[PDB]
């Protein structure tokens, strides 16, 4: 029983984000070497950041996950800016970047030494956007049906990283990985870029919070969820960083810099009919990346819509199939508006900021939780000094990442204090504006009448 | 809430709503076939990109002539298998060329006891350049002997014969090629009978016997006219001569000098070196020596350099050493005739650790032409500047292009460099960010103004500036 639920867990880990940081590890790490101590610290912490984050699912289980666990630590204002920024920031741009990545790989073949065009990636990446969230209104049914799919794409494709790899490793061919003396580059990078390389090592790491609580069906937790965790991660790590040594045997660390791809540069050598199957069975990994992640956007604002925040013109299920329609088609608006204007490589750099920085309040909800309210029933525990381990890693490199990309990290921040004035009308508004207040009525059913769409039965 | 009824909206809504909500479902999905067809019309809009021309070994990376063996780690460890020790240095030189000195065991002008395929036993045996050429081959480092017979005679190629001297050489060629050396070297093929016939015979069987392998050769001869007349039998023949070692002091001399050169051959693959056999401490004094080395790294066509060179290594310098052979100077002790006579940036070991040096200046050039695709490849378009200066640009198809101003002359010049003279598809912007410069007192990596570009005596400088629309 506890094999079926480890699959569960790596099956979610693992999607599209190996594609695309090796390059910006490299990039950012300067040295081969130290890219591939990169892989294995990042998922270490993921290890103990997915331990606590258990801990509070067993002691304060709630529909929601991680938005529920601060809406219990000063739950007014602090949990609605957790929600505010997985709205607005961290779902739309986890899309985007899975989008720009599935135009960037169909179009090395085409295009593979010169540039791709600026504007027609911003209009291939917008069709697998637009054509996913239509499938994913439809007949809810359909788009789970797809999903094994796609998930069939991304284990072909990271099967041949591997055992293509691995015959490149009975060979002669361990020149730059195995001799353990190439691991010198540009030392003008400081630790602060260091800390950038953690930003993007960890987008292939993230998926892991959420999943955590939907384990649920899970036999006997409380023993058995945490005997998950110590089987599922460290073997994501194995395969992340022997699909990273693939990558290095295959091209030169100056030629994995040069190319948009990195999936298919390894796929024009070592085979001459590899150049047919890395790009579709990579394409393919990028479609349940986007697919897979318009199931999880409309959670949160089922949770959100319950508790006073969110109007509850939102979170409403069509009549016909069990499908939200106006929650996707927020996420579907705020993604285009962020995919249209930026870099792939500086928007990992957005979401990598914000996304650790309430990583850390809820580990720090985590210890607060033991020093204010204890006695409290729990099943399983760690140890006092563990979760602070997580603690000093987020301080080290939150203080290096805004020291290094101050206005990628700035314009992160200053949406959250955006966030201050929204919530102050948001619940604290006395409900004297009568002028005001029927025109969320008429903004409602005017959307309840050309959009089908009704509330849930509870 | 804000909620109607389940059974309250069915009852109201769709009257005529449904004709709004089938009109605008077929709105999106024909906005998607305009983005669809939208999208691949400027896949077809973009151009193309150019495809890479057969790079050889040769073609990425500069070639680094070993002249005397015993000179450049000391007699005391003067060895084949001394040799091995230094090919750690050299890799850091990122060279890819080993053209090291003869070593058949010439016996001063006997035809009959200079025997090609047979190793002087002062040097080592059979058994330790197999191995050199074993360890040479881990690093990526290919190794080039040459073979010029009688190398310790006044007059080389055995003057009082013309055909059994001929036949030796032609038996040695398939006797190393075995051993697996990468290429071949003759010296002096002006002292040749019937040479511009040899060396069709002999890149037959470089050639023949695998493509990978080249040929050089090497004359002493000046001008333009001999050595055309050389490459017009022959085209894929590296011939280092010494058509660059006059002043070229004056700016326009050399402009002059190099794209007659490049003109007149149709723009192939030629080979930049100031001499067959000599430093560049030599032809030159030793303010224009960094000068040279950013014009020789950036030209189009294999760099050839002797050695000694990154560290301006000057024979006339220390007293009592030959002319053609110096000692390389390795450490303090290293020229132990002399006590006293060396200096700290007279020398290799802290030529290495000054970053402002010019062993400094050789490493971050050579790295930038064996990684930099518009280096490797690019095309070379020179073009007017003022008075007495040297300005051309390298550019490849979309890769970074890289911009030379090389200021001969001795007065504080101003560049006043125009772009009329460009292709539209490689013309230069306003600003362009500085890579490095021969002598420091610049800030790199800041973009400057491209039309107010005052320049030092003595002061050449690499620009970059990137692909635009
Ligand atoms: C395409 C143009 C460029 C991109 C612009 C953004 C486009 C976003 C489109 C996102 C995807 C939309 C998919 C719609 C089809 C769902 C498929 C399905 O299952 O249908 C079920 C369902 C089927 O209904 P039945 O056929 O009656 O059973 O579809 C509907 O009931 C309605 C479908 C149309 C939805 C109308 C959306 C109107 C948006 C207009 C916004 C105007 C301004 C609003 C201002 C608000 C201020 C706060
Ligand atoms: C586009 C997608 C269409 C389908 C979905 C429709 C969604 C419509 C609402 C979208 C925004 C949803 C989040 C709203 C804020 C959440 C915070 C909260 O707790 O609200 C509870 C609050 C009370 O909800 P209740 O508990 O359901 O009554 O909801 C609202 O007050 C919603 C207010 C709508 C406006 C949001 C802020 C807009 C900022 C821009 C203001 C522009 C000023 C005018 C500029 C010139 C215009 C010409
Ligand atoms: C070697 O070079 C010769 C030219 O110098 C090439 O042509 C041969 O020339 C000789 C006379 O010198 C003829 O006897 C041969 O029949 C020619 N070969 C032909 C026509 O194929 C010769 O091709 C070169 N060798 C190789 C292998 O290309
Ligand atoms: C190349 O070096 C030789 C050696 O000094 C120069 O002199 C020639 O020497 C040979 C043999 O000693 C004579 O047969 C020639 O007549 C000499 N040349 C002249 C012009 O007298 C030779 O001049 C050098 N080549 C150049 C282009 O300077
Ligand atoms: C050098 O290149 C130029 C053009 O790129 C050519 O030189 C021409 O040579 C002929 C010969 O009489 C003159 O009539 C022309 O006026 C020259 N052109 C110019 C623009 O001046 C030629 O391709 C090369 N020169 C030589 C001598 O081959
Ligand atoms: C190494 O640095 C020394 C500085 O001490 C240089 O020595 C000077 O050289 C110039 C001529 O090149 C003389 O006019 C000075 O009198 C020298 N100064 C001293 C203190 O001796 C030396 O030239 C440098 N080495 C090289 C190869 O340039
Ligand atoms: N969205 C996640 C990262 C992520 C989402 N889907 C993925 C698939 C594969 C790898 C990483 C991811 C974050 O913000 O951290």
């Amino acid at each position: 029983g506890l094999v079926s639920a480890c699959g569960i867990i790596v099956g979610n880990i693992i999607g599209s984000g190996i594609f695309v940081s090796p390059k910006g590890v490299l990039e950012n790490a300067g040295s081969v070497g130290l890219a591939l101590i990169v892989w294995i610290v990042t998922g270490f912490i993921t290890v103990v950041g997915a331990l606590c984050y258990a801990e509070l699912g067993v002691t304060i289980p709630k529909s929601g996950g991680d938005y529920s666990y601060v809406k219990d630590i000063f739950g007014g204002l602090a949990g609605f800016l957790r929600l505010w920024i997985a709205v607005l920031v961290i779902y739309p741009t986890n899309q985007a970047v899975i989008a720009l990545t599935f135009s960037n790989y169909v179009l090395q073949p085409l295009f593979p030494t010169c540039f791709p065009p600026e504007s027609g990636l911003r209009l291939l990446a917008a069709i697998c956007l637009l054509l996913l969230t239509w499938v994913n209104c439809s007949s809810v049914r359909w788009a789970t049906r797809v999903q094994d799919i796609f998930t069939a794409g991304k284990l072909l494709a990271l099967a041949l990283i591997i055992i293509m790899g691995i015959v490149q490793i009975c060979k002669g061919e361990y020149f730059w990985l195995e001799p353990k003396n190439a691991f010198e580059n540009f030392q003008e990078p400081d630790i602060g870029l260091v800390a950038l390389a953690f930003l993007q090592g960890s987008f292939a790491y993230g998926g892991w919070n959420f999943l955590n609580y939907v384990t649920e069906e899970l036999v006997d937790p409380y023993k058995n969820l945490p005997r998950a965790i110590f089987i599922s991660i460290p073997l994501v790590t194995f395969v992340y960083v022997f699909a990273n040594v693939a990558y290095v045997t295959a091209m030169s660390p100056q030629e994995l810099l040069a190319s948009n791809a990195v999936a298919v540069t390894f796929g024009e050598k070592l085979l001459g009919v590899m150049a047919w199957i890395m790009p579709i069975s990579v394409a393919l990994s990028t479609f349940g990346g986007v697919n897979g992640s318009l199931f999880t956007s409309s959670r949160l604002f089922f949770a959100g819509a319950r508790e006073g925040h969110l109007p509850s013109v939102l979170a409403m299920i069509h009549v016909k199939r069990c499908t939200p329609i106006p929650a996707l088609l927020f996420t579907c608006i705020s993604t285009l508006l962020m995919l249209v204007t930026s870099d792939m490589y500086t928007l990992i750099n957005y979401v990598g900021f914000i996304n650790y920085l309430f990583y850390g309040v809820t580990v720090a909800g985590q210890i607060v939780l033991r020093w204010k309210k204890p006695d409290i029933p729990r099943p399983i525990k760690i140890n006092l000094l563990f979760p602070i381990i997580y603690l000093l890693f987020w301080a080290f490199l939150l203080v290096f990442s805004l020291w290094s990309e101050p206005v990628v990290c700035g314009i992160g921040l200053a949406i959250m204090l955006t966030g201050v004035p929204v919530y102050f009308l948001g619940v604290y508004w006395q409900h004297k504006p009568k002028c005001f207040s029927d025109f969320i009525e008429l903004l409602t059913l005017v959307s309840q009448k050309m959009c089908v769409v009704v509330y849930p039965e509870v | 809430t804000g909620l109607s009824k389940e059974e309250l909206l069915k009852v109201a809504g769709s009257p005529g709503w449904v004709r709004t909500r089938w009109a605008l479902l077929l709105l999106f999905w024909l906005g998607w076939l305009g983005m669809l067809a939208g999208a691949v019309v400027i896949i077809v809009r973009a151009p193309r990109c150019r495809e890479l021309p057969a790079q050889k070994w040769w073609h990425t990376g500069a070639l680094y002539r070993i002249g005397d063996l015993q000179a450049f780690q000391g007699h005391g460890a003067g060895n084949l298998a001394g040799l091995k020790g230094r090919l750690d240095y050299l890799s850091s030189l990122k060279v890819k060329g080993l053209v090291l000195g003869p070593i058949h065991k010439n016996q001063k002008d006997d035809v009959a006891q200079t025997d090609l395929l047979q190793i002087d036993p002062n040097f080592g045996s059979k058994e330790d350049f197999d191995s050199l050429l074993q360890s040479a081959k881990k690093k990526s480092i290919r190794v080039i002997l040459d073979l010029t017979p009688n190398y310790r005679g006044e007059n080389s190629w055995f003057s009082t014969q013309v055909d059994t001297v001929a036949t030796k050489v032609k038996d040695a060629l398939e006797f190393w090629l075995q051993a697996g050396v990468d290429g071949f070297q003759v010296r002096d093929i002006e002292n040749l009978k019937d040479a511009s016939s040899f060396l069709a015979e002999w890149q037959n069987i470089t050639k023949g016997f695998s493509e990978d392998r080249l040929l050089i050769a090497g004359t002493n001869s000046s001008d333009l006219q001999q050595i055309l007349s050389l490459l017009e039998s022959n085209k894929d023949l590296l011939l280092t001569s010494s058509y660059l070692s006059d002043s070229g002091s004056t700016g326009e001399h050399t402009k002059s000098l190099v794209t007659q050169y490049l003109n007149a051959t149709g723009n192939r693959w030629c080979s930049w070196s100031l001499s067959q056999a000599r430093l560049l401490t030599s032809f030159l004094p030793a303010q224009l020596l960094r000068l040279y080395q950013l014009m020789l790294f950036t030209l189009p066509g294999t760099p050839v350099f002797s050695y000694g060179d990154e560290i301006g290594l000057d024979a006339a310098a220390l007293p009592g050493q030959p002319m053609e052979a110096p000692v390389m100077l390795w450490d303090e002790s290293s020229f132990p005739d002399i006590p006293g006579a060396v200096s700290a940036n007279m020398t290799v070991k802290g030529q290495s650790e000054d970053p402002g040096s010019l062993l400094s200046l050789f490493r971050r050039l050579s790295d930038q032409r064996s990684k930099e695709r518009s280096l490797l490849h690019g095309d070379f378009h020179a073009f007017s500047a003022g008075p007495g200066l040297f300005s051309y640009i390298r550019h490849w198809d979309q890769n970074e292009r890289f911009l030379v101003v090389l200021n001969f002359g001795d007065v504080g010049l101003s560049a006043g460099l125009q772009a009329s003279d460009l292709p539209a598809s490689a013309s230069l912007p306003a600003k362009a960010d500085l890579l490095l410069s021969t002598q420091p007192g610049r800030e790199e990596g800041s973009p400057l103004e491209l039309e107010r570009l005052k320049l030092e005596p003595h002061e050449g400088l690499l620009l970059r500036f990137p692909y635009a629309a």
